[PDB]
């Protein structure tokens, strides 16, 4: 029931390693199974 | 309602608030305050992190 996020931003599939932290643990505690991206349409 | 100044004790309006504790699968969320002590450096102490 935690829904976890972990973060990381790299300046620049780019080859190498880097980690990534935890950002913030939700205790939502819904089920999740689908999930899609939403964009922003700007108008301008 | 009978809200009246003049009625006795039993009949005078009273505010009454009704909490709720509801326990759900869901992980729990609100919980009461926790108590600290002062810090003890270089003791041989108990501690609770
Ligand atoms: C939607 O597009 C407009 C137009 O490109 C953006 O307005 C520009 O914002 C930048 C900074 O990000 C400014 O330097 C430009 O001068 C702005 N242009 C104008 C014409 O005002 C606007 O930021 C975009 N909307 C969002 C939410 O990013």
């Amino acid at each position: 029931g935690y829904f976890k996020i972990y973060s990381k931003h790299t300046p620049i599939f780019p080859q190498g390693f880097s980690a990534l932290e935890p950002l913030v643990d939700l205790p939502i505690g819904i089920n999740i199974t689908r999930f899609q991206t939403l964009l922003a349409l700007n108008r301008s | 309602y009978g809200f009246r100044p003049t009625y006795g004790v039993g009949h005078q309006p009273y505010r009454v608030v009704v909490l709720s504790f509801e326990l759900l699968h869901a992980p729990a969320t609100v919980c009461g305050p926790k108590k600290s002590t002062n810090l003890v450096k270089n003791k041989c102490v108990n501690f609770n992190f």
